């Protein structure tokens, strides 16, 4: 029921500007933080963003902080990422993800991502 | 900065045989880790969340262990169906940092 | 008032607490004087038109893991986001809040297992605004099937009633199901003070010591029970009627004789901690005993043995008639009439 | 003025000065270049990270205008966390605690701060600081406080300590969780010292950390207009993120204090079996070398012929005693 | 008439009188001087100390139309605190608390506030006091002491009377880390006759800051005599220090029977490590001795007789058999 | 638990009400009318004496000593109008503190102790409080109570005690007995005192009897504390229509002081506990030093008896003859044998 889909892969040359949807079934992008994740052939995971709706909270990863910018708007009930000046290296796979938060202890939360989306390809 | 290294980078065990991931912290995480499964051209899939939580509707062969700062996933009984790639994560931090990635074949 | 701002969240975040997250489901009971209904599902917009219905509602949402449903169901609702937030805290005492228009409640109900000693604890929510009882559990298995086979068959008051009695027979269950594992944890201490003077081992200590942790657990989740009720009682806000006041005093005085019982058990608990030493002691009182009672008797028989197995030059009595059998026999009479001398008492 | 602090050889002062659009910093020993930062509308703040010269104290206390018992309560240490209010100047008292993981000590260093109009005054104890997140976003813009007077600088502040409290939290965390493997798994004397000084270690921490949650009481319920209401909901936050320190350390000592009880009541039920040891020991060896004493009695008198293998007679009748004393111990489960 | 204490000591009566305009520091030491120090406007301040000169307290209490009750109340020292109202007068009564070093014993002394319009009398009986705070407030320019009335006077001594406890849990946790030590390394009689003191002081401690927040309690809720409100508020922050004071107090008494308890421990741990030297040596060394017993034994034909001149291969099974034994304790904790 | 008749005990005719309790000694009735301005007291041994008091104006306090006699107590609940499960709640003396609140009278039923030495056992006495219109009713067991206090005010117009109604007297006695449990709690604070030093001092078997008894006293002081708190929450919190509204505030102080005391008994029983752990351990360094004196006698003699046996086995084949003398060596062999076991015995800082 929970289904997370990805638009706007494609073949761009480097340097170039482009934006990946992720599309949301199942649930409501503003009660969950979206995330999205890079992961290179021959090469494990990688965490890119984090988006969550309900607040301003937007934090992108430090190798590619400030390059990027996710949001999502909930009119289409989706997340977007707005990729601009591409790298050689940013040419893989991207999942978007659901995530939920988990108590720990007072102080520490965690999260987990349950639903992951199929992925599109980016060269 | 923070970061996660996953040992062995890469395993070999048959089926039915108990097999050990470990896998630690450059910094202090409390319990914020997971363990997941990939298969190739596939989506990742969660396996245990918190340390030592196994996720709801998931085989609890399975298992999670932390020992100070050092995290290890744990197969009772592994199965045909559970030759892939386990990675870690961090939570701690709005930072995610996925671990190296160990691949399990037979 | 305002969400207090955890740090490492987004702002105005919503975290459930607790670890139950397998199971989700809603169940809507709307029973009047004459008919009834009983709408089991999980699409929760279908759940809402019941807000402003006549006759009194009860919703049942398990599974508050999914923290979407609650915070829809608690923004049509109009309930404030610190209610939800602590409808979504599970680690919390039993409590208490009037508001306009709706009576949140925080209570917990326990679960004992027995060959796993675990006390087990579910948090669960209350809120009672206009004709309608909005119910948040955690997980499936409850103790308010009285409840509703009552309304399902018609049997009792609570279909005559408003909403308010059906709050207070939700409460009447759990208390209820408060003795009933205040019956259990009686015949698990009865057993465990049985065997921790026969067979006290290092597994009795952890057994005793977790059912201390346990009633200390049980203690403090009670006195906020005590103090819920008596809030419920004694000022009776607005949506509660003044006719359904002697249930909830009758209430108050199971919370009264719930708190005597598990402070009776702590301290019976309390005492067999002192009667696991007083028996290890004992036990060590045995083995020793034993060892004693032999060297007292085979020392001295050993030194004599000694004395007169030795490489004097002289002849004292080495050659007299029959004198091994005489030493024998005076040294046997000896160990006889010591072991007869440590017959007396608990010795032997 | 009488100083009692225990670190004396540190001393330096450095100025930070920003406003919407630039920034200074400034690094001294004397005070003479930082009496004049007071024309500066733009917000300021000067750090002394060395506050056991009296004079220098006593000289930016008259200068800036500081009540004589607010000046003797910066210089004195041993005090409470505590929050003054005057018309010129506000002061409060936090505490910083270092913890390293190798070496188990939990100590502390006492800082001031006090604002006046714009300038915020920092009393440092020694080197060894936390507030580097701070001063690199004032560095590098990216972030509110420039947009901001010195009611942010100090809300900055406070904020950095509450983020050091979380982290300390964390090693706590990774302690308790090492010493409940090692109770849970082996125990010690050494295991019990842990746990008596993890027990004493979280005391003090909740007896130093409940001030500082009235101090941010004080900071935002009813705070006077010298600290700016668009400030005050910032201070919330602060509030808030104290509650879960306070939260957090009162969960450990609830796992802490029971952690040791079951070793508490384990010790003499070894007791009972080395008992055992001793007591079969005994029971084997006290008839056996007593008859040897018996026979080596050299009395000569009852013939010792060779007979039908006598001596093999007297080991077999011994070792069937022992085999007797042996079924005894079974039976008794010793 | 009659006089309870069992001080008597030296007698003082000091006067602080104190305004915006200035403050009046004449205590003085004539009796019939306090006398017209009642018609002043401003928030009058007279202490006596030294209850044992019953004739001036007479005096006084007859000046001021204190009700005879009253004055006997005072004249009382095991008297639990608690507050009456009059329409001329407030009547409050409370303990003051004091430690030290050698006997680690606490002793209270009766403090009696008597509060009618613009002034405010204490009752003390021994020389020595806590409110310099209050009194350094006053002389100092600091804080809103001079901007009210009596009424913040009473706020002020109270609430550095509460104060006091913080002082004196200081000293508690002193005496409370040196038994840490003690018990750490020197387990003795006097450790535990000490830290039982130290439990029979933090009881103590817990059940006089029950009246204390009874007093607070009633003196919040209403009924005010003579109190213009404006001062209510600040009976807040003194409740939430008594709660602050029972807490802190609960973990002192925590950690001391921690400290009882594993004294408690190390006795058992001595038992058994006593316990296990004898064994070791015993269950090693019996056998042996018995074998020794065994050879050589006297009879007609003996045996054994000679093989391969084999005292050296009993010597060696002695070897053998004692460390294979030793290493059967060594791969345990013996 | 739902409507109130009379129990029915098979070893009774059914209709019989028992005294409980276990004194017969004493009986009187006292009655205490008085006003703003008068008060007669009035001390007999004749039930019919006290019956007009019922129906006076004046407040009047009627104290009948010597429950025993079940007659004069059924007489005066029949006249008074009083239920008779209430008659034999007065009269059951083997049960907790508890308040009923009736539509003509309130019942409360209330602990008197009392704490003697050289006999370490609490005594119990049940006192009953029945106030009705201008009556207050007390039935008490035996002769000795705690509310001379009150009897002083009505006498001496001390107080405010004089111009008020049945309800502050039933406010005085209750705040005296609560005031008498101070005076216990404080009492058995002296007696764990005393019990301190010798329970860490002289371990005996009469100190267990004696803190296990003290321990199974302060059990029941907290069983009956907590039911008597819970009545001074009942009247404060219920405030039935006999109170008037205008005492409740005393009740609050009185049930303050009750608070107090359930937290000092508390703290009794954990330091009670507390001393029968030092008393363990007393018995353990008792025990130590034996095993200590045993230790050092066994591995100071036990291994020379080893090597004594080793070298006196007599075979053929043995340096037996002497080298240096022979037996010298063996002598101061096991002489150093015997210094180096004293001597890490000073380093074990034990004998
Ligand atoms: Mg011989
Ligand atoms: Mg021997």
């Amino acid at each position: 029921e929970v289904q997370l889909v990805e638009s706007g892969g494609g073949l761009v040359q480097p340097g170039g500007s482009l934006r990946l949807s992720c599309a949301a079934s199942g649930f409501n992008v503003s009660y969950y933080s979206i995330h999205w994740v890079r992961q290179a052939p021959g090469k494990g995971l990688e965490w890119v963003a984090s988006i969550s709706s309900s607040s301003g909270s937007t934090s992108y990863a430090d190798s590619v902080k400030g390059r990027f910018t996710i949001s999502a708007d909930t009119s289409k009930n989706t997340a977007y990422l707005q990729m601009n000046s591409l790298r050689a290296e940013d040419t893989a796979v991207y999942y978007c993800a659901r995530s939920y938060w988990y108590y720990i202890w007072s102080y520490s939360y965690g999260n987990a991502m349950d639903y992951w989306g199929q992925g599109t390809l980016v060269t | 900065d923070i970061q996660m290294t996953q040992s062995p980078s890469s395993l070999s065990a048959s089926v039915g045989d108990r097999v050990t991931i470990t896998c630690r912290a450059s910094q202090s995480v409390s319990s914020a880790v997971a363990w997941y499964q990939q298969k190739p051209g596939k989506a990742p899939k969660l396996l245990i969340y918190s340390a030592s939580s196994l996720y709801s509707g998931v085989p609890s062969r399975f298992s999670g262990s932390r020992s100070g700062t050092d995290f290890t996933l744990t197969i009772s009984s592994l199965q045909p169906e559970d030759f892939a790639t386990y990675y870690c994560q961090q939570s701690s931090s709005s930072l995610i940092t996925f671990g190296q990635g160990t691949k399990v074949e037979i | 008032k305002r969400l207090s701002a955890k740090k490492g969240l987004p702002p105005g975040t919503l975290v459930y607490t607790g670890k139950y997250r397998e199971d989700f489901e809603i169940e809507v009971m709307n029973y009047s004087i004459e008919e009834f209904r009983e709408f089991k599902t999980t699409d929760v917009e279908s759940v809402l038109p019941f807000r402003d219905s006549s006759t009194p509602t009860w919703i049942n949402i398990t599974g508050i893991h999914r923290t979407d449903v609650v915070q829809r169901v608690g923004e049509f609702f109009g309930i404030h986001p610190l209610v939800l937030e602590d409808i979504l805290n599970v680690h919390q005492r039993p409590k208490v809040e009037f508001f306009e228009n709706y009576v949140f409640i925080v209570l917990k109900m326990f679960t004992y297992d027995k060959n796993l000693h675990e006390l087990e604890s579910e948090q669960v929510s209350l809120i009672l605004t206009k004709n309608c009882v909005l119910m948040f559990q955690e997980k499936i298995g409850d103790v308010f099937d009285p409840v509703r086979e009552r309304i399902r068959y018609n049997r009792g008051i609570i279909r005559k009633k408003r909403a308010d009695y059906l709050l207070y027979s939700l409460i009447d269950a759990l208390v209820d199901d408060y003795f009933v594992l205040l019956e259990k944890i009686d015949d698990e201490i009865d057993v465990l003070e049985e065997e921790v003077l026969e067979r006290p081992e290092k597994e009795t200590v952890q057994r005793t010591h977790q059912l201390k942790r346990n009633l200390v657990e049980l203690r403090k989740t009670i006195w906020p029970l005590r103090e819920v009720l008596s809030s419920l009682y004694r000022d009776v806000p607005p949506l509660i009627e003044k006719e359904t006041v002697p249930y909830f005093r009758d209430v108050y005085d199971h919370t009264i004789q719930i708190a005597d019982t598990v402070e009776t058990f702590r301290d019976i608990v309390s005492g067999l901690l002192d009667v696991y030493l007083s028996s290890v002691s004992n036990k060590t009182n045995e083995v020793m005993k034993v060892l004693t009672i032999i060297a007292t008797i085979f020392m001295p028989l050993t030194f004599i043995a000694g004395i007169y197995g030795m490489n004097f030059e002289y002849m004292p009595e080495l050659r007299w008639k029959w004198g091994y059998p005489v030493v024998l026999a005076v040294m046997g009479v000896i160990a006889v009439i010591m072991v007869v001398y440590f017959k007396k008492k608990k010795w032997l």
